[PDB]
């Protein structure tokens, strides 16, 4: 046998790296690992942008490989096409107190 | 020697120095053009209000910008590595002269046949004979046959020097515990001057080389006057 | 032995706005100024040797 | 690049004064090392 | 509030206390070398462990108490310590060129011949067998360690890591008797030179090695350790193998084929 | 938190340009006095 | 040969601007061969062409203190 | 290899114990029954005073200045000669 | 909090800072050591004294501008500034470890400073050549500082670059690629790489130097079996490397300045640029020996060497002709900052072709420890590195300061500059074809005229120097506030507002996974 005495994360993990470890298991990324994957990205379904504030800054990558990333701030509002390829971009405030 | 206001290098007192100038001459045809297009390039794309911001493209022209500058540096090379194989080459020299750096001047050793050694110091500023080149004369010159291939072995009892005689396309460091091998050969005679080429303390400055080459028969008696 | 990782976990997110090096208590600052005195004061020395090393003597 | 103006715009006389202590602060000192150089020497 | 998983430090002495610990420690090396004295070098050298300890506690608080080592901010971690260990493998490189001119193309001084005229090495199926030995033991023993950590058994990677550490122990005292027996010395020019700055440098390598799984057997004594957490004792092993790797080069090196 | 903005990032103060003149002046000035004076004490010993 | 010795040839062991190797062998050369040839009471002067070639290029100082150290007992070159 | 065993896919910490208990430590001990054995105060060298040995280009910044850090005087000589 | 907030730090933007600060202060004493080489040479015969004295000033001249000025500057400075506002990065990975990287490099300096007032200071070259440097020619404890100035100054560099390449792998947005971060980004991920393998390599040898003149080896003593040579290949085995380290980035500020000032939206060939730097790096490790061309080694060596140094010519190649081809159909905006980066282009490439020259082991027999190379070195140094500097620095003022300078003076500061470095430095190329030597305080007659002309030029250069810091006052005195900023879209380090706030992306940007 083993008799344990090893702590897991599961036990032992506080603070934000158990914030993380308990968000992911849900099927969630409040602190933005993982990329978000696109939309059609038309007006009916733009590119929906989760934020703690009133703006947050998108970056466009216009089409795959592009060397370029098209940046600019994003606002509560109507939805915002990139000034490059017209695509649909929207702010969807919410939070993390309890 | 250097005279006042030269441009170039030295006159070839030796034609290993001769082939240097005429490949030096090549080399500065390409980097005089190369410098002109780029100047030349850069005023074009300044001088005109017809504009072109959107997207463009790269692989065909970035073909010419390699492909162009590869065939320019094998020209280079080819020269370039026919001149240094050609300064080891098979020679059959008929004197070995050994030369010693120390803090600060320069020792000769001519020991084929006799035991003939001696020092080489700079003449201060204040005993220079009207008409001496300042920082350029030696007591004791470095006598040496004219028209002969030369074997000169470099070492130094201290710190790094170099032995360095620009007009015949000369310079081999000093290294101490090291005997550095090079060849020397006059065209002609005269007097042909140099100086140390690696930082050795305080007199680096003024520890210089002057050559006196002169017939065969003039020097077999300098030899003999030494001893 | 036992774990009491957790005990030292509360005391390390205590709100009290200590930063990290100091949020241990007493010791820390005596270990903190303990140390702060040796490297400027040996810095003050070091200085004076530089001094006196540049100057010849006897 | 647009700018707000300035400001506490520096006059020309405010100007001449910051080019005057500036090249004396450089230009002062050297200038003192260099000139009793020969007194150095003599020791 | 911040939404991105890294750690934002906050404001340390010690990088001031680290940066004057080594003015203390070169102008006092400087002050035994030239004016033979230990007073500047001493008081670096204090300064230093004070700031090295003080430096590496606030990083366990900050990953074991405040929990700031996020699956991010421990992949920097990875990163970091590879990049360094390449830094000391450029470092080590330089001392094996040192040795690999001098004794390629000895000099008329020497001989003209390797090894030296007066010379008499050490037998490398003696005591460096041995050394060989325990250090390749000591990976043995270090992977039971990883093994039993990742599985949950407290102690059989107590027991591992001891045994690891004792033989580390083990090699430091073999190595600093092999130095003492010796019949040349670091001044016996160049084959004593490249011998003892390369054994030299690598046995310090070891201690540091030491007292790094030292601090990593206390850590896991206190249970700061999880099955899939336990990052510091990683850049440990990894310090360890690259230790051992560096003694092989040595051995094949400096000891069998330079005998 | 620390002062955010235009003139409050830096560890001196703008908040009167003739006192930032004065600044300047030493900080650049030192330096640049540094080498002269360094050149001056190797002459001055022997 | 020795007749019309002017200096040391090409020789093709030592083809390269570094020749600390031809005056260092040149010199065991000698050195070996006259511990050989007062040993056996033979003639010397078969040894000469390698005392003339050393001579050639080794520096002075160098056998100067390569003397003293075969005197001394000091020379760390076999012979 | 020089070398010949056969895999063992049965569990990690109790193969690597396996292997520490069962071959790195054996190791160990021969290694050790075969210098234990082999190692012993081996007739020290006759001095030469070779020029290249034995500098000293500026005192040891410790001692006399003459002696090295782990100096044996039973098989360590000084420039001059060994001490008694 | 003044304490807490510059001693203290944590902050990549409070650092970068920092850096600015002392490699401007370096560049005061570099200016100074400079002008005194050029007073000594300005006429003929000696001013100061013999060699010694003037080979201490000349030494230090040199790790001044190179380890306390460009580096520190080029690296820490616009690093630590830009590196992480161009990846939407918070901080870099490890910012304690980035602040001791700074504190490290005044006590560097120091130890520097103590060398040139202890003894006779160490007039060895910045190549530090034993015999020269060791222990009976220069006794004394200059030459063990100067080695103890390296090795804090190489600590800072390895535990930096150790923090850079982590922050630029590690700390991008998720959806970012390595293939869509900004060129500047890449040329500093580069120069750390080269940093982090070449260091220690020198560490390694100027160690062996500590050892020889202080515990009785003999690394570099024939007496002992050693060779000076070995010393100049650890040494030119980082040395060559340490020169590509000191373009790279000037690479990266002249791909963004030339691209942003030609209202391009983002610079001609991206991933050439990419390739080009990654093979300037690359073959810039297997050079080494070409500064060993007359030290006497087999000559089929020579000839690779020479042949070897000249590739690089061909990546370097598509840089030149890239910048110029982001300027075709550029909608040209005439700035300080262009005609900076428009100069570099021109002497930078002068400069790039005297060094093809040296590539020739054939020349470079007559050319070696001649001016003609100091000609070389200063056309791609003073006419390049520090033009890529004066660039960034004039165009990325107001993002540190959240100010304007004055454009009109600022072209004046360029104006001088162009006719002093200019003016210093095309006489020594006819100098050493007339084969004056390096490292002397006086020379012969001959060669006085263009030794004169020279040393005017250094006295252009100094009006320059002087009027830079008068500009950067001016500048703070007015407040002029940054309002609005062009081709933001492409830029995202001018995103967050003149300057800066503490912290920047607190929250990081979104950027989608097509
Ligand atoms: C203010 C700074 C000072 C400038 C110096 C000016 C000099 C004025 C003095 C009197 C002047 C008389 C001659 C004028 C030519 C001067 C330079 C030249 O071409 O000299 C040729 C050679 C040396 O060759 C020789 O071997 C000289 C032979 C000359 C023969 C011509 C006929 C006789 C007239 C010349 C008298 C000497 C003849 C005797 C000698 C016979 C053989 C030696 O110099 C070299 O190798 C220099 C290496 C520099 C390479 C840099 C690349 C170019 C950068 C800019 C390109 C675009 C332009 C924009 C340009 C913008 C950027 C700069
Ligand atoms: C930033 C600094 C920097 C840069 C960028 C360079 C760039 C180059 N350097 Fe130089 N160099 C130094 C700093 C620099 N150097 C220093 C400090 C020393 C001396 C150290 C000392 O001794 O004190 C030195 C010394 C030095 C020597 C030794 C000389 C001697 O000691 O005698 C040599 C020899 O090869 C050399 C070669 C090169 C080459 C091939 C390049 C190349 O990178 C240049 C390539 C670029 C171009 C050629 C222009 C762009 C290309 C084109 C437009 C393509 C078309 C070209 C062709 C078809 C040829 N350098
Ligand atoms: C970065 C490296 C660098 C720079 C910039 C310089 C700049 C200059 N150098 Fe130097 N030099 C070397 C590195 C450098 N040099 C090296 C490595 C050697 C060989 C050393 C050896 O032999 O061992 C050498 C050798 C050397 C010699 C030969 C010494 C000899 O052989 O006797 C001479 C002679 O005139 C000389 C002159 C000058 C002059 C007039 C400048 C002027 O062009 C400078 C004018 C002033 C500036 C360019 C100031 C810039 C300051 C800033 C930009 C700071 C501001 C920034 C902010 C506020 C953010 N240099
Ligand atoms: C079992 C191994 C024991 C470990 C060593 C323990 C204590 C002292 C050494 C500390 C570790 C540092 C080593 C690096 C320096 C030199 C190599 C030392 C190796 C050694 O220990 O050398 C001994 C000599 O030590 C001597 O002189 C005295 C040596 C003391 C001088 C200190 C060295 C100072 C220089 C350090 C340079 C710093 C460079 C750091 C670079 C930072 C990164 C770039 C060898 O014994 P010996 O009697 O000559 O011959 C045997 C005769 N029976
Ligand atoms: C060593 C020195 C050697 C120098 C090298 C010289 C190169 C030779 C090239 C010459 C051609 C000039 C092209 C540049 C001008 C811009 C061209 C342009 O505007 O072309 C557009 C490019 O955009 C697109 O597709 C997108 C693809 C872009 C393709 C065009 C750009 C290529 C060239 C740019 C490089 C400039 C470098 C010059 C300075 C070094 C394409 O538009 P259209 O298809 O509707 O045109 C149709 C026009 N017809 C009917 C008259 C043919
Ligand atoms: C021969 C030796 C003598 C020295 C030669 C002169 C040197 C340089 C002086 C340059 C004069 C200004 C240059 C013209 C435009 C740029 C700066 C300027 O004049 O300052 C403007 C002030 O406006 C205004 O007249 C508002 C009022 C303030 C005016 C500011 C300038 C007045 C003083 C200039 C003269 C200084 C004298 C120096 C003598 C040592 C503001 O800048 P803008 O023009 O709004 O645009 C800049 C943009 O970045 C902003 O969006
Ligand atoms: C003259 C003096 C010579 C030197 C003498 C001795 C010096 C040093 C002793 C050896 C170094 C020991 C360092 C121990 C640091 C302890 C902190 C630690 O290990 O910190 C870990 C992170 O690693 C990290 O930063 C990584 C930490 C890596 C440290 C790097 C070690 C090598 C550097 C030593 C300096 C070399 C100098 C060169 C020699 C010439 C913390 O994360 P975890 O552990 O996963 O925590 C997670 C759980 O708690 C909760 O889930
Ligand atoms: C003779 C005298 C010469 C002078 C020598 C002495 C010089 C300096 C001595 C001071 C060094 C000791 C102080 C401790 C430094 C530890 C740094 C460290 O270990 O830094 C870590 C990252 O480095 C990593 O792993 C990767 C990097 C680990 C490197 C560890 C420190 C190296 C110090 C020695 C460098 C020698 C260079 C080797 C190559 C030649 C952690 O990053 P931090 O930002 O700290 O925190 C971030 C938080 O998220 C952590 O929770
Ligand atoms: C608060 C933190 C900062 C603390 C700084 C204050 C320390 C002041 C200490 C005074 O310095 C002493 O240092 C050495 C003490 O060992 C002596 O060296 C001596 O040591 C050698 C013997 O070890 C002798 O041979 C030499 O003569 C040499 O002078 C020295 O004489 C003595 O002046
Ligand atoms: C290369 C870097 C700098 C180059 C350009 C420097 C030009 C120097 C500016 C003036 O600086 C000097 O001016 C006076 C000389 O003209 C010196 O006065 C000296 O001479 C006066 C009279 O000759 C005395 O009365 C003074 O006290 C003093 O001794 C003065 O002390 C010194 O600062
Ligand atoms: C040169 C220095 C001498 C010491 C060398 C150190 C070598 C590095 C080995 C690191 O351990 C890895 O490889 C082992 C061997 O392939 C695996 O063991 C075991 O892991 C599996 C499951 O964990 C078991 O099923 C197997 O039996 C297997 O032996 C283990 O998983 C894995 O972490
Ligand atoms: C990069 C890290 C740097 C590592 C720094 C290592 C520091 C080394 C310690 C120096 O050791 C000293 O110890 C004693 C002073 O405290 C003295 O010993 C004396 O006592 C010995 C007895 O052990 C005798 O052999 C001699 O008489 C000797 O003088 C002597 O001054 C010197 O040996
Ligand atoms: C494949 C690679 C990356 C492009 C991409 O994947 O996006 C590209 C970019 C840079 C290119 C190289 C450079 O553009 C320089 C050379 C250009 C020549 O026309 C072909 C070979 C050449 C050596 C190129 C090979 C290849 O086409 C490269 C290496
Ligand atoms: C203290 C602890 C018991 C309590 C616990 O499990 O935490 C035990 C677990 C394993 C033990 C260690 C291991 O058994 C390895 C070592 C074995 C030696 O025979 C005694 C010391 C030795 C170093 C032990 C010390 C101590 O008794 C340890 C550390
Ligand atoms: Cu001898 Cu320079
Ligand atoms: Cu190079
Ligand atoms: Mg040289
Ligand atoms: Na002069
Ligand atoms: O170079
Ligand atoms: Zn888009």
């Amino acid at each position: 046998a083993s008799g344990g005495g090893v702590p897991t994360d599961e036990e032992q993990a506080t603070g934000l790296e158990r914030e993380v470890m308990l968000a992911a298991r849900k099927g969630q990324d409040p602190y933005n690992i993982l990329a978000p994957k696109a939309t059609s990205g038309t007006k009916e379904d733009p590119n929906l942008v989760p934020s703690i504030t009133n703006k947050r800054i998108v970056g466009c990558i216009c089409e795959e490989d592009n060397s370029t990333v098209i940046w600019f701030w994003l606002h509560k509002g109507e939805a915002q096409r990139c000034p490059s390829c017209g695509t649909h971009y929207k702010l969807v405030p919410h939070q993390l107190a309890h | 020697m250097a005279y006042p206001m030269q441009l170039g290098f030295q006159d070839a007192t030796s034609p290993i120095m001769e082939e240097l100038l005429h490949f030096h001459d090549h080399t500065l045809m390409i980097v005089f053009l190369i410098s002109s297009l780029v100047l030349y390039i850069i005023s074009l794309m300044l001088t005109t209000k017809l504009t072109h911001t959107s997207t463009m493209d790269a692989q065909e022209v970035e073909t010419i910008w390699t492909i162009l500058p590869a065939i320019i540096l094998i020209l280079i090379a080819l020269p370039s590595l026919r001149i240094l194989y050609m300064m080891d080459e098979i020679n059959n020299p008929s004197l070995t002269v050994k030369t010693m750096g120390h803090q600060w001047y320069w020792s000769y050793e001519y020991t084929d046949y006799e035991d003939l050694s001696f020092d080489s110091y700079m003449i201060p500023t204040s005993e220079l004979k009207p008409g001496e080149l300042r920082l350029l004369e030696v007591d004791n010159r470095v006598v040496l046959p004219m028209e002969m291939t030369i074997r000169m072995l470099v070492s130094s009892e201290d710190v790094l020097h170099s032995w360095a005689v620009p007009s015949l396309g000369l310079k081999t460091d000093a290294i101490p515990g090291r005997l550095n091998q090079t060849t020397l050969m006059s065209s002609r005679p005269g007097l042909y001057y140099g100086q140390c080429s690696e930082i050795c303390g305080s007199n680096h400055s003024f520890m210089p080389i002057v050559l006196e080459l002169v017939p065969l028969k003039y020097f077999e008696k300098w030899s003999a006057s030494m001893l | 032995f036992e774990n009491r990782v957790a005990e030292k976990q509360k005391l390390f997110q205590e709100d009290n706005g200590l930063p990290v090096h100091l949020k241990g208590g007493a010791t820390d600052n005596i270990l903190y100024r303990v140390t702060m005195t040796l490297c400027l004061g040996g810095t003050l020395y070091s200085l004076y040797c530089l001094g006196w090393a540049s100057f010849p003597h006897k | 690049i647009t700018a707000k103006p300035a400001k506490t715009p520096t006059s020309p006389k405010e100007q001449a004064i910051g080019l005057s202590v500036t090249f004396l602060s450089f230009l002062l000192p050297a200038g003192w090392v260099l000139y009793h150089l020969d007194n150095y020497k003599k020791s | 509030h911040q939404t991105h998983a890294y750690h934002m430090v906050n404001p340390s002495p010690w990088p001031l206390t680290g940066a004057l610990s080594a003015l203390l420690m070169t102008s006092g090396l400087t002050m035994w070398f030239h004016f033979n004295s230990m007073t500047l070098l001493m008081i670096g050298l204090t300064t230093n462990m004070l700031t090295m300890y003080q430096w590496w506690r606030d990083v366990i608080r900050e990953s074991t108490f405040q929990g700031h080592h996020t699956p991010a901010v421990q992949k920097g971690l990875r990163y970091g310590m590879i990049l360094f260990i390449i830094s000391e493998v450029l470092f080590f490189t330089g001392f094996f060129w040192a040795f690999y001119h001098s004794s390629l193309a000895p000099t008329p001084e020497l001989g003209g011949c390797w090894p030296p005229t007066g010379i008499h090495p050490l037998n490398p199926l003696e005591v460096p067998l041995l050394n060989t030995s325990v250090l390749l033991a000591s990976g043995v023993s270090i992977t039971w360690a990883h093994h039993s950590l990742m599985e949950g058994d407290r102690k059989h990677m107590l027991q591992a890591l001891f045994i690891t550490i004792t033989l580390g122990v083990y090699f430091t005292l073999l190595q600093a008797s092999e130095y003492y027996e010796a019949p040349f010395t670091i001044s016996d020019g160049v084959y004593g030179s490249t011998f003892f700055v390369a054994t030299g440098f690598h046995g310090l390598h070891v201690i540091i090695g030491s007292t790094f799984l030292i601090v990593c057997f206390f850590r896991q004594l206190k249970f700061h350790f999880t099955s899939n957490h336990h990052f510091g004792f990683e850049a440990a092993a990894w310090y360890w193998h690259f230790v051992d790797v560096v003694w092989l080069f040595l051995y094949v090196s400096i000891y069998w084929w330079g005998s | 938190h620390y002062e955010e903005g235009p003139g409050k990032n830096i560890p001196f103060s703008v908040e009167n340009k003739w006192r930032l003149l004065a600044m300047m002046t030493l900080f650049f000035g030192s330096g640049f006095a540094a080498p002269f004076f360094i050149v001056r004490h190797q002459l001055l010993k022997k | 040969k020795i007749k019309n010795y002017q200096t040391a040839p090409f020789d093709s062991r030592f083809p390269n601007q570094n020749q600390t190797r031809n005056c260092w062998q040149n010199y065991l050369d000698f050195h070996r061969c006259e511990k050989a040839m007062t040993a056996k009471g033979g003639d010397v002067s078969v040894c000469e062409w390698y005392r003339r070639v050393y001579k050639s290029l080794c520096p002075i100082s160098w056998v100067s203190t390569w003397d003293d150290r075969r005197a001394e007992g000091t020379f760390p070159g076999k012979i | 290899a020089s070398a010949a065993k056969g895999d063992h896919g049965g569990t990690g910490a109790r193969t690597w114990r396996f292997l520490t208990f069962g071959l790195a430590l054996p190791s160990v001990a021969l290694c050790t029954l075969n210098s234990w054995l082999h190692s012993g105060h081996r007739e020290r060298p006759a001095f030469i005073p070779y020029h290249h040995l034995r500098i000293r280009t500026k005192p040891f910044s410790w001692g006399d200045g003459n002696h090295t850090f782990f100096h044996n005087p039973r098989v360590n000589p000084l420039p001059t000669g060994y001490e008694k | 909090m003044f304490i807490n907030r510059w001693l203290f730090s944590t902050n990549h933007k409070d650092i970068g800072t920092l850096y600015l600060l002392f490699g401007a202060w370096a560049g005061m004493v570099g200016t100074a050591l400079s002008l005194l080489i050029r007073a000594e040479l300005g006429q003929p015969g000696t001013l100061l004294g013999d060699d010694q004295i003037y080979n201490v000033v000349v030494t230090a001249h040199a790790f001044v501008m190179i380890f306390f000025m460009v580096m520190p500057i080029m690296i820490g400075g616009f690093g630590n500034w830009l590196v992480p506002l161009m990846i939407g990065a918070p901080d870099m990975a490890f910012p304690r470890m980035n602040n001791m990287s700074f504190w490290l490099l005044p006590p560097s300096f120091l130890l520097l400073l103590a060398s040139s007032m202890v003894e006779a200071g160490a007039g060895t070259g910045w190549t530090v050549y034993p015999p020269l440097a060791g222990n009976l020619a220069h006794a004394g404890a200059s030459v063990d500082l100067t080695i103890f100035s390296l090795h804090l100054a190489g600590v800072s560099s390895i535990l930096g670059a150790i923090n850079f390449i982590t922050t630029i792998i590690n700390m991008k947005p998720p959806a970012m690629s390595q293939y869509q971060t900004p060129l500047f980004v890449w040329s500093v991920m580069i120069t750390a790489v080269l940093l982090l393998l070449s260091l220690p390599v020198l560490a390694a040898g100027i160690t062996m130097l500590l050892t020889d003149r202080n515990l009785n080896t003999t690394f570099f003593d024939p007496a002992g079996g050693g060779d000076p040579i070995l010393y100049q290949h650890l040494f030119w085995f980082f040395g060559h490397p340490e020169v590509y380290i000191l373009i790279l980035p000037g690479f990266g500020m002249i791909s963004h300045i030339v691209t942003y000032y030609s209202g391009k939206k983002e610079p001609f060939g991206y991933m050439g640029m990419v390739w080009a730097m990654m093979s300037i790096g690359f073959l810039g490790f297997i050079v080494w020996a070409h500064h060993m061309f007359t030290v006497g080694m087999d000559v089929d060596t020579r000839a690779y060497f020479t042949s070897a140094t000249m590739i690089i010519a061909i990546p370097t190649g598509v840089k030149v002709f890239s910048w110029l081809a982001t300027l075709h159909g550029g909608n040209i905006k005439w700035s300080p900052a262009m005609m900076w980066a428009l100069g570099f282009i021109f002497l930078f490439t002068v400069g790039g072709l005297t060094g093809i020259v040296l590539a020739n082991s054939s020349l470079d027999i007559v050319l070696h420890d001649t001016y003609y190379v100091v000609a070389h070195f200063h056309y791609v140094l003073s006419m390049g590195a520090v033009f890529a500097i004066m660039g960034g620095f004039v165009h990325w003022f107001p993002l540190f300061s959240g100010y304007t300078l004055n454009d009109t003076w600022a072209k004046i500061h360029f104006a001088i500059m162009f006719v002093g470095v200019n003016m210093t430095f095309f006489p020594q190329h006819f100098l050493g074809l007339s084969g004056m030597p390096r490292r002397y305080s006086d020379y012969p007659d001959a060669y006085t005229m263009w030794n004169t002309i020279s040393s005017m030029g250094s006295f252009i250069s100094l009006t320059a120097v002087m009027l830079m810091v008068f500009i950067i006052w001016e500048a703070f005195a007015s407040k002029r506030e940054v309002l609005t900023v062009d081709l933001t879209t492409t830029n995202l380090e001018w995103l967050n507002g003149c300057p800066p706030p503490y912290h920047t992306f607190e929250e990081p940007t979104y950027v989608n996974l097509k």
